[PDB]
DNA sequence: GGGGTTTTGGGG
DNA sequence: GGGTTTTGCGG
DNA sequence: GGGGTTTTGGGG
């Protein structure tokens, strides 16, 4: 196997020809009809990447690799941009301009993917490690060879990568469109905003919130199983969106079968720039507080810092298999999200016991202070996703006596028999946490069988 | 303002507990809608959102009667005008209908619909499945919030709060976590069942055997 | 044998 | 090829 | 022609 430059590669043969690229862009793997899927991707390398600067405006250049093939299974699922693809047997021809390459992998052509960064997305999502870096994290056909010869060819090519991702935005500014300019475009288009926010919607879909550098909000729905690597945080390039017109409520973005989520590589310094200039917006959430009925989530908390690198555990878990599972079991603390349905006591004045430290009692301040310390005996009847449709309800509980949660209302526990300051505060938040829409995103600490939230805070 | 007419028609609905006479009445007029497909599963569209129409025995009896020369399932790419129907909330099996969402679904009862033969509507954008639209879904979630609020505030009572002994001062303490767990209603089985709406029943017809009835 | 492809009958 | 399937909540 | 396969020389 021979392979050719990007620019290099013979136009006339029309005879196989072969090469390695970095991809910059790539449609899902779509299909067409009663037997063909397709996958439409750009590449580029060290001959081919950037348009006659001088009136150019440092925009991308780029050949186009068109994939064929009579299987879903048979094409690539790029989900980040700055990987390498190499391809064998396609024909190149000019369509409208363009250095086009064709390759039928339903006949005999291949591709095989390979990581630029250490690990490859599905490897990062596993916490795995890479067999090595001549090893292609996915292929096409039941066998990917690799010769002794290509190995200096994938180790240059990812320097390149790296140089070429943190030199240049490589999505340059012709290649997307500013949110707050979606609802003007006649068909689809596509966007690069850093995801704000991942809010599970239901069993299969999530609903991220994203923002551009236009500082303009939009919401889209992003399947588990086709998207699993979208990130809050994370800036990440969508491949065909369309501005959705019959959404009042807020700003939504439609994507189609063939649209694509795609993140950018460690080195990316369009993604480096944009997860610091972007910043968290909160003025959809608090124009919601203020409406009778938000169709607009709203995540009333916050987790500790240090608790940020820690996966999320669903209630199915918590409840129904954390008594059951090995690892679960191995676990006392767990980070998790749901919707408060009930709290109890019913009386918010209830809500701050006196305690007695010494007989582990607590009673009611409805007969002053001689109980001893004030402390939060709230608990929190909870559902979630993962538990939407059964018959049940679950207990989570706020017992600060130990210090756990004890700033989780803001509010330093006292009397709310007497204290109509405190009372007021920890009224309106009840009134929040059990309105339609707000969410908690809380850590818990497991405790003779139950779950007491700490190191969570509302921000409301 | 709305511009989707399927999603305000369905979406007053479910915000009126599925009683169809209280969704405005500057509603109920004629539905001039594309077919997108007629089978296996009939769907039409209103420019923007693709739904499911369910006809009554009538109905088809009707339509066949005033239109001998044309077959229902073979409309696909044509356009139809509903100039009778009606809305119902009926309650399903969200793993089987994809029309639908949480085990819910809102039906469109077609009573008298007529074919508009060889009609070409203005080209729109892509009809997409109502039942996956983000503000349908939260739409639909507001709904049983609300009917799960309703029945757990009344099913739970007596502030029934975890003894404070047993999560503090528990070195030697052991639990199960569906300790935690409480039932949200009085429901039967496994699944939360407890709403008010009233479920409509209108003896409708599956696609398939009107199939049948055009081409056994 | 059968695809895709063009070899349009025949390699290993 | 900057596109539209069912597997109809990867396609 | 050449794969994977077995058809092990020949179809469409
Ligand atoms: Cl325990
Ligand atoms: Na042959
Ligand atoms: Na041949
Ligand atoms: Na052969
Ligand atoms: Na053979």
């Amino acid at each position: 196997y021979e392979y050719v430059e990007l620019a290099k590669a013979s136009l006339t043969s029309a005879q196989p020809q072969h090469f390695y690229a970095v991809v910059i862009d790539a449609t899902f793997p779509y299909k067409t009809n009663q037997e063909r899927y397709i996958c439409s991707l750009k590449i580029v390398d060290p001959t081919l990447y950037l348009k006659q600067q001088k009136g150019a405006g440092d925009a991308s250049d780029y050949a186009t690799l068109v994939l064929y093939a009579k299987r879903f299974e048979d094409l690539p699922i790029i989900h980040r941009a700055g990987d390498i693809i190499r391809v064998h047997r396609a024909t190149l021809r000019l369509y409208n301009g363009q250095r086009q390459f064709n390759a039928n992998v339903f006949y005999s052509s291949s591709w095989a993917l390979f990581s630029t960064d250490k690990r490859s997305v599905t490897q990062e999502i596993n916490n795995q490690d890479a067999v090595s870096d001549t090893t292609p994290f996915s292929f096409s056909s039941k066998h990917a060879t690799i010769e002794k010869n290509e190995i200096s060819i994938l180790q240059n090519l990812r320097k390149w990568a790296n140089q070429y991702f943190s030199s240049y935005s490589v999505i340059s500014s012709d290649m997307y469109t500013a949110l707050n300019k979606a609802q003007a475009q006649k068909g689809d288009f596509d966007v690069v905003a850093k995801i704000l926010q991942v809010h599970e919607l239901d069993e299969y879909t999530n609903e991220l919130k994203l923002k551009d550098a236009s500082g303009q909000v939009f919401y889209t729905l992003s399947l588990k199983l086709k998207f699993p690597h979208v990130r809050t945080g994370e800036v990440v390039r969508i491949r065909s969106a369309t501005y959705d017109e019959t959404s009042t409520q807020k700003k939504v973005l439609i994507l189609s079968h063939y649209s694509n989520i795609i993140t950018f590589i460690q080195s990316s310094k369009l993604a480096k720039e944009l997860r610091a200039k972007i910043q968290d917006d909160h003025s959809v959430e608090v124009a919601s507080l203020k409406k009778n009925v938000s169709l607009n989530a709203v995540v009333l908390t916050e987790v500790d810092k240090k608790h940020a690198a820690l996966p999320s555990t669903s209630l199915q878990d918590l409840f129904h298999h954390a008594d059951s599972d090995k690892e679960l079991q191995a676990q006392d603390t767990f980070r998790t999200q749901f919707y408060v349905t009930k709290i109890e006591p019913s009386d918010v004045k209830e809500w701050v016991k006196g305690y007695d430290r010494k007989t582990k009692k607590s009673s009611s301040l409805k007969g002053a202070s001689g109980k001893g310390d004030n402390i939060f005996q709230v608990q929190f009847l909870v559902k979630d996703a993962s538990t939407q449709l059964n018959n049940n309800t679950y207990r989570v509980l706020l017992y600060t006596q130990d210090g756990l949660g004890a700033n989780f209302f803001n509010v330093k526990a006292d009397n709310l028999h007497k204290n109509a300051d405190a009372r007021k505060k920890l009224e309106d938040s009840a009134e929040l946490l059990t309105k339609f829409n707000s969410y908690v995103d809380a850590v818990v600490e497991r405790r003779n069988g139950f779950y007491l939230i700490k190191d969570t805070k509302l921000i409301y | 303002q709305q511009q989707s007419a399927f999603k305000q028609l369905y979406t007053e609905l479910f915000n009126n507990e599925g009683d169809f006479s209280k969704v405005s009445s500057n509603l109920k007029k004629p539905l001039k809608c594309y077919v997108k497909e007629s089978y296996p599963h009939f769907l039409v569209t209103d420019g923007y959102f693709f739904v499911a129409p369910y006809f009554t025995k009538e109905a088809v009896n009707e339509f066949h009667a005033k239109f001998p020369n044309v077959n229902i399932v073979d409309l696909t790419d044509k356009v139809i005008v509903i100039n009778n129907w009606s809305l119902e909330l009926r309650r399903v099996n969200s793993a089987e209908v994809f029309t639908s969402y949480a085990n819910l679904e809102a039906r469109l009862i077609v009573h008298s619909f007529k074919p508009n033969l060889q009609e070409r509507l203005n080209p729109t954008r892509y009809p997409v499945n109502l039942f996956r639209d983000d503000e349908f879904k939260t739409t639909i979630q507001h709904f049983r919030h609300t009917a799960l609020q309703a029945a757990i505030n009344k099913t739970v009572k007596g502030d029934n709060l975890v003894d404070i002994s047993k999560v503090a001062d528990a070195a030697g303490k052991k639990g199960k976590v569906d300790a935690g767990i409480v039932k949200a209603s009085a429901s039967k089985g496994d699944e939360f069942s407890d709403f008010s709406f009233k479920e409509g029943n209108t003896a409708t017809l599956k696609i398939a055997d009107i199939f049948v009835q055009e081409k056994g």
